[PDB]
């Protein structure tokens, strides 16, 4: 005889991927926002499955479909803003799963690490064109200024923006593609999702030290399963805590009022997922320029792999290279906070400042950081 | 870039650069004519009287 | 009568108090600048947000109590 | 490939371990746990922390600095 | 330069807060009686106001109230019916280039959303409707513009909305404009949200059983992984 | 030499690998020069290796660290894998060479 | 490829433009009933006009 | 040999009921995976 | 003495079938409990204030 | 005299990095007339035997004198309060725990935040008060 | 070295799968279906994507938004009918297949 | 099903939904369904094993 969870195959399949797969036994926390950003996307997919039942799609019927969800659909607004409020945990999960992979050198996964890129892009632009579907006066205003950015690319800028506006402007056409994509693309991401845990699988996964693991690897069921459960249940009571305390919390209210293409909101700023993005686009004066380094940004992490330095996979033991990693993400922070704030004296020196230390810290004092600790060690 | 800075490399690009640029015409070709680029297409004869 | 509105007294009641008292001045001296000058494009909307402000922060937490 | 028999060859590596039901879940969990807690904390802050003071006093100035921008100039009323 | 709204004590600001029924049924008082005829209210209709702030007899006699434009009958033309529970709240003008002509070039917001639409919520409303104040020196008001400092601008197109005695409550509830603006902000604030006391208890229930639940799981970890975590190695080379 | 030796030092320190036992050439990333040395290392120095870097496993997974008295010292940390990988990264360099021309 | 860039291009327009909008491309504006004095804002090509 | 190397100590880890080394386990069996199916069954419910 | 624990244990936990019936039996009750409990709570928190509570005043 | 009316004119509760700035900038000159005369009275064996206990003894009295200057200056930001002594006290405390930690000494570090904490307060009274610890001859 | 075909993990799934699965030379056109079916549905959800960007799906608007894309899109219609009878063409091949697999006793399967 | 009492604009909407997600679904499902044949390979016209010729 055979055991049917290592014989057949389906279950084959699903046994090696999460009841026998081979796992370090010293991974953090911080490895659980990865699972806890696989059970996003699932409850991304159902809540927006439960709320497409209900939305239209029309420029006439968007807005009172989203109001019709709220106020006389049943449970209407317990899955509106689950989806709305899981989008940012969605994200929240995504920089810190992106900051585990710099910190403990997860990047030398390549392949891993590449897909996980595309992921990145992919679920940036399923956000942007959902925030666009409510109709709002930001979904409006906001598609047309990040739109708009396309048309900076030479010579086919222009014809490319209003090839994706369906027009002149945003309008009924944009919001009916973007419906239709953002219904399309999660499901390309959990394919792509299951690319990246093939390949994840292939290497295994790092562990804190960044050493290999292989003599203290434990079995994921008995283990990981649980510790993954409860990360989740630790997710679900943040993302809870906005839906039913704090329900509007991360949103801007202007989305509460219908768009109207004649008169622009006071302040025009993106989701805040993606403020850092509009601050380092905002700090380069030129416009293609602007453009070239919001893509720069994420591209950036392309680069990771190469530009590592250090004889030592992860940050754990390197002291100077966790002060920069930190020096990091506190400029990520201010480039949120710069990219909310207008647009004026004191914010516009500061996320200027801000994307250069970005770029300064990835591209040069981090390998260099990590030759002199080469150095320092005699290796 | 260190190792592959040598004689055989060299030779190595000097003989797929007819190769390369063989291609490339292939990819210059095929954009224009996919796109159907009215700068470059309205040079070449035939194809010109479809403007 | 006259159904004097808990604002009333509750703005009078903040007007008596240091913060309140100091941009009033400011205020009434901005006036002053103000008025004199024929031709002069300033405006003392900037003091009266400064008093109003600290005003109205004790009628914050003054005002809901009588209103019941 | 990658399977539990071949991972990996080590040797004379003895591993001794109790069972979940003959042992507390939490043991010391106070007595042991908030020291180990400071400690960790007390290796960390120094690294972490000085980042986000440098952020907070950024965000102070520049949040200062754009109310004493908005504010009135006297001078440019002075003739 | 704009002046933030204060952070008045509203009932509701409670992390599990409900807001008073009897506040937003004398809002809704405050509203058909005086902001209906300029502002409306397309998202919310009687049928709302039937186990919140009115019976479901006293909705139906409110909406029977006022009259309601009728599909067309087999003539074709157009007829008034006295309303129904199912119609939404009658808006005040047919089109919005109608109320902007009535109200000087402005068009009166939908008060559906506004509280959630403005910064401030409920706060900004209050403020804004109690805080009208004679135009500050060195400041022009255009005709038919009325200084309110909180307004962004300074300068709005309504004139002061709520005075003492503007409506008699059936409550009795005194009249007085703090009053007034009290009762319509609360009212505003179940338009904008009329999921805010069941949101409340479902964040409630939810407190509380996440607190039994992340221990108990919590406790299954651990118990779990104390084989590891009590794990004993001992390298004994030959 | 004695203030780049204290410096050196005081990096050690900074760095954890002593507090949990480890020498430095056991925190080294497997590259595939770094596998083959590993792969030439001589039975003794393997088994070391491999039971240390467990220990060190196993204290991370607790998060805890060894007691002082066991941390490794700065003059007593032994560059076992340095020759190893010393000669392994030579050969690849000849390999290199050979190929470039 | 003449089968292929013939169905690609066909997606590729039914992305682009309808024939309503190019319809609304251009506008007319019937002057005299803007009075002297007034700015008139109408919507042409989804953006203001003024 | 392997005559010479004995189980460490698990007492501080030890649960109270099998402290003890001269008391059997079998006694204080039930008790003990009573208690932990009961968080088990507990956490089931809430779930 | 067997404690209340094992005969718990013994009685239900031993097998799964018996286990998962004390599951199901014990999620009826406890859907049943907290939720007037908690009902109760958030009552008592907002009382005079839910329409509930002041329906009376303004029916028959 | 340059730096105590540096650090006088910046407003209390305001400006914290420049009122850091200045801390630290009487830190450092305390520290270099404490090394120099440790230098003279206790000789050291080499001039970089010199230079490190000076850089020591300097750094400690710029990380004291930094960490009570920005945690009085955040103090006063955060609870408001510009002119309680308290904020002092708790600057005062936190270079204590500077210098404990610096002396790796965690007696040093208690002891010294009671008592600098203290003298910290106290002067912050006498800045309220008008306390002279010098007075001019007015008998 | 290795071939990257068979080493690489997704391209060893692709190889597999697809390029170089051990097939029986005697599988006659019955069994060409099944890709026919691939094909249909790969066609099929492109044509509804499309046709989605244009779709209202409110009661209003539905079927003139069916009219809009036959009319004013651009290749609208084609997009359009191309997807109505590829669902016949699917169900066509989906019978077909099912009568393969009885005829021939592909249910052992 | 229907939303309502009827079939209506709920029915249309949530159809519309249904008929966006289902054929993902049948494209996870048709994988699934090759795994398995390839488990087995292919059947022939004949019907008898082509292990011998492939
Ligand atoms: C006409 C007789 C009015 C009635 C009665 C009320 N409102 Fe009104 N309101 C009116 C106009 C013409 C405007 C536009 C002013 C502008 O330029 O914004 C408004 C505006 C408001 C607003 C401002 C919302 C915003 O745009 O930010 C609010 C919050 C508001 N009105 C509320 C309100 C209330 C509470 C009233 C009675 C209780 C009320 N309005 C009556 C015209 C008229
Ligand atoms: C929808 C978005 C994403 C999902 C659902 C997802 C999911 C996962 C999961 C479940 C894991 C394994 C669990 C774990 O290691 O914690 C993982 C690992 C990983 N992911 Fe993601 N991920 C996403 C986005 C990203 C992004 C944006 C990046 C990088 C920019 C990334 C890079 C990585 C890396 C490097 C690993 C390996 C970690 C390790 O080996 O320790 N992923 N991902
Ligand atoms: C990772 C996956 C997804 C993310 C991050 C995401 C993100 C968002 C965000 C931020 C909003 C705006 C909410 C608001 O403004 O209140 C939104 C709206 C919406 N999305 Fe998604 N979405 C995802 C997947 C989906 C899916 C799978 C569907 C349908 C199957 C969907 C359908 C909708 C709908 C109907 C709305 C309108 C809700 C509203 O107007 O309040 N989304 N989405
Ligand atoms: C995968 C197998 C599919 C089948 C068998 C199928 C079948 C059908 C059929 C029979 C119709 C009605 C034809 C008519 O217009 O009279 C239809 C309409 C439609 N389908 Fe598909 N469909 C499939 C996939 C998809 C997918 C993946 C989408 C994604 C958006 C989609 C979008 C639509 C839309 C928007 C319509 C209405 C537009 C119209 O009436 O022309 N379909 N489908
Ligand atoms: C979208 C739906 C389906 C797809 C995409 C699909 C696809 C395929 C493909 C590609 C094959 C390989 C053999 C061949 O090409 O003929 C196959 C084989 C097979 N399919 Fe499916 N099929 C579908 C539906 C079905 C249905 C409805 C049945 C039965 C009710 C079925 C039963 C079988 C069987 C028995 C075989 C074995 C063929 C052999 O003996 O070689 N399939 N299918």
């Amino acid at each position: 005889m055979t055991n049917i969870r290592k014989s057949h195959p389906l279950m084959k399949i699903i046994n090696n991927a999460f009841i026998d797969l081979p796992a370090p036994s010293n991974i953090s926390s911080w490895w659980n926002f990865g699972s806890l950003l696989g059970i996003c996307l699932i409850l991304q997919i159902l809540t927006g499955l439960f709320l497409a039942m209900h939305y239209t799609s029309d420029t006439t019927t968007a807005f009172s479909s989203v109001t019709h969800i709220c106020r006389d659909v049943n449970y209407g607004w317990v899955i509106r803003y689950l989806h709305a409020n899981g989008a940012s945990m969605f994200f929240i999960c995504l920089f810190i799963h992106v900051g585990r992979g710099l910190y403990y050198g997860s990047y030398m996964f390549l392949e891993t690490w590449n897909i996980g890129v595309v992921l990145l892009f992919t679920v940036m632009a399923t956000a942007f064109m959902g925030y666009v579907l409510p109709w709002g006066q930001m979904s409006f205003w906001g598609a047309t200024v990040i739109t708009n950015l396309l048309s900076a690319i030479p010579y086919i800028g222009t014809d490319l923006v209003e090839w994706i506006w369906g027009g002149f402007s945003v309008d009924k056409a944009t919001l009916t593609r973007f419906f239709a994509f953002h219904f399309i693309l999660p499901f390309i991401i959990t394919a792509l999702a299951a690319v990246h845990l093939l390949f994840l699988h292939e290497t295994g996964s790092n562990n804190p030290t960044g050493i290999s693991s292989d003599m203290d690897k434990i079995p994921f069921h008995p283990y990981y399963t649980i510790k993954d459960i409860l990360g989740a249940l630790f997710m679900m009571l943040i993302l809870l805590i906005l839906v039913l305390f704090s329900p509007d919390l991360l949103g801007d209210p202007d989305n509460y009022t219908p768009a109207n293409p004649l008169n622009t909101p006071p302040h025009i700023k993106p989701e805040w997922y993606f403020l850092f993005a509009y601050a380092i686009l905002r700090s380069i004066p030129n416009k293609l320029g602007g453009v070239l380094a919001l893509v720069a940004s994420i591209l950036i992490l392309i680069l990771m792999p190469m530009l590592h330095t250090s004889k030592q996979r992860s940050m754990m033991f390197r002291p100077l290279s966790q002060c920069l990693f930190w020096m990091l993400v506190a400029d990520l922070i201010t480039l949120t906070w710069i990219g909310g704030q207008p647009v004026e004296h004191p914010f516009i020196i500061i996320g200027q400042l801000a994307s250069i230390l970005y770029f300064l810290i990835i591209l040069v004092l981090m390998p260099i950081t990590s030759i002199i600790e080469n150095n320092l060690l005699k290796w | 870039l260190s190792r592959f800075l040598g004689p055989r490399y060299r030779e190595l690009a000097r003989n797929w650069i007819p190769t390369a640029s063989m291609w490339g015409a292939v990819g210059a070709v095929g954009l224009v004519w996919a796109t159907d680029w009215r700068l470059i297409l309205d040079w070449v004869p035939y194809i010109n009287g479809k403007f | 009568e006259e159904l004097v509105d808990p604002l009333t007294t509750v703005r009078e009641q903040c007007e008596q108090i240091e913060k309140c008292i100091k941009a009033r001045e400011r205020l009434e001296l901005c006036d002053q600048r103000v008025s004199s000058r024929s031709q002069t494009e300033e405006d003392c909307t900037e003091e009266l947000f400064d008093f109003l402000h600290a005003r109205d922060h004790c009628v914050a937490h003054k005002l809901f109590n009588s209103l019941k | 490939g990658r399977e539990f028999g071949h991972l990996t060859r080590m040797r004379h590596v003895i591993t001794y371990s109790l069972s979940p039901f003959e042992q507390r879940a939490f043991p010391h969990y106070f007595t042991k746990g908030i020291p180990n807690v400071l400690r960790r904390t007390r290796a960390c802050i120094l690294r972490v922390a000085p980042p986000f003071v440098v952020f907070y006093l950024v965000y102070t100035w520049g949040t200062q600095e754009f109310e004493k921008s908005k504010r009135k100039n006297p001078a440019a009323y002075e003739n | 330069l704009e002046l933030h709204a204060p952070s008045y004590p509203w009932s509701h600001r409670g992390l599990l807060s409900s807001l008073d029924h009897t506040s937003i049924r004398r809002g809704f008082q405050v509203y058909k009686q005086v902001c209906s005829s300029c502002h409306s209210m397309d998202y919310v209709a009687y049928r709302h106001l039937v186990g919140v702030c009115y019976t479901e007899e006293e909705a139906k006699a409110l909406a029977e109230e006022v009259e309601v434009q009728d599909g067309p009958n087999e003539d074709g033309e157009m007829f008034m019916r006295p309303g129904k529970l199912s119609d939404y709240f009658p808006k005040p003008y047919p089109n919005p280039e109608a109320a902007r002509a009535a109200n000087n070039g402005a068009l009166p917001p939908d008060l559906s959303y506004i509280v959630r639409a403005r910064h401030g919520g409920e706060d900004y409303v209050f403020s804004l409707l109690t805080g009208y104040c004679e135009p500050p020196t060195g400041v022009s008001l255009r005709e038919g513009l009325y200084f309110n400092p909180y307004f962004p601008g300074q300068a709005i197109a309504m004139a002061p909305p709520i005075y003492n005695e503007v409506l008699e409550f059936d409550d009795g509830t005194p009249a007085t404009m703090s009053q007034v603006a009290k009762d319509v902000c609360t009212f505003l604030r179940w338009a904008s949200e009329p999921e805010h006391d069941h949101r409340k208890r479902m964040g409630l229930k939810m407190l509380m059983m996440m607190g039994l639940l992340l221990p108990l799981v919590y406790a299954m970890k651990r118990h779990k992984w104390s084989v590891l975590k009590s794990r004993k190695l001992a390298y004994r080379p030959p | 030499s004695k203030w780049l030796e204290g410096i050196r030092k005081w990096y050690y320190n900074a760095a954890g690998f002593n507090k949990l036992g480890l020498m430095r050439d056991d925190t080294i990333y497997e590259d595939d020069d770094v596998k083959e040395a590993i792969r030439r290392l001589p039975e003794n120095l393997y088994n070391d290796r491999v039971f240390r870097i467990k220990r060190a496993l196993d204290l991370t997974m607790r998060q805890q660290i060894l007691p002082k008295e066991q941390w490794t010292k700065y003059e007593e940390d032994k560059f076992y894998l340095e020759p190893y990988l010393k000669e392994v990264i030579r050969e690849r360099k000849e390999r290199e060479e050979w190929a470039k021309k | 490829a003449y089968a292929a860039k013939n169905a690609v291009s066909q997606f590729v327009s039914s992305m682009s433009a309808s024939a309503d909008v190019l319809a609304m491309s251009k506008i007319e504006i019937k002057l005299s009933d803007i009075p002297e004095g007034k700015n008139m804002a109408f919507k042409w090509r989804g953006k203001p006009l003024f | 040999s392997h005559t010479d190397i004995r189980v460490p100590d698990f007492s501080d880890y030890r649960r109270a009921e099998v402290l003890d080394s001269t008391k059997s386990s079998k006694e204080s069996s039930d008790a003990r995976k009573g208690f932990s199916y009961l968080i088990t069954a507990t956490t089931t419910v809430g779930v | 003495a067997p404690t209340l624990t094992a005969r718990l244990y013994s009685l239900l936990f031993r097998r799964t079938s018996t286990f998962a019936l004390t599951i199901a039996v014990g999620a009826l009750f406890f859907e049943r409990a907290f939720d007037q409990g908690a009902d109760a709570i958030y009552e008592h928190i907002n009382q005079g204030k839910l329409w509930k509570h002041i329906k009376h005043k303004y029916e028959n | 005299k340059t730096l105590l009316h540096k650090y006088s004119d910046i407003p209390e509760g305001t400006e914290c990095h420049r009122k850091a700035y200045a801390s630290t900038s009487i830190g450092g000159a305390t520290g270099l007339i404490v090394s120099a005369y440790s230098i003279a009275l206790k000789p050291p064996a080499s001039f970089l035997e010199g230079v490190a206990r000076t850089g020591r003894y300097t750094f400690t009295s710029a990380a004291i004198g930094a960490i009570f200057g920005l945690t009085s200056c955040i103090s006063a930001q955060v609870r408001e309060k510009p002119d309680d002594p308290l904020n002092y006290f708790i600057g005062g405390c936190a270079g204590g725990l500077t210098l404990g930690a610096r002396t790796r000494s965690y007696g040093i570090g208690a002891a010294a935040c009671a008592y600098m904490g203290l003298t910290a307060a106290l002067v912050k009274m006498g800045q309220l008060e008008g306390w002279q610890v010098f007075a001019e001859p007015k008998v």
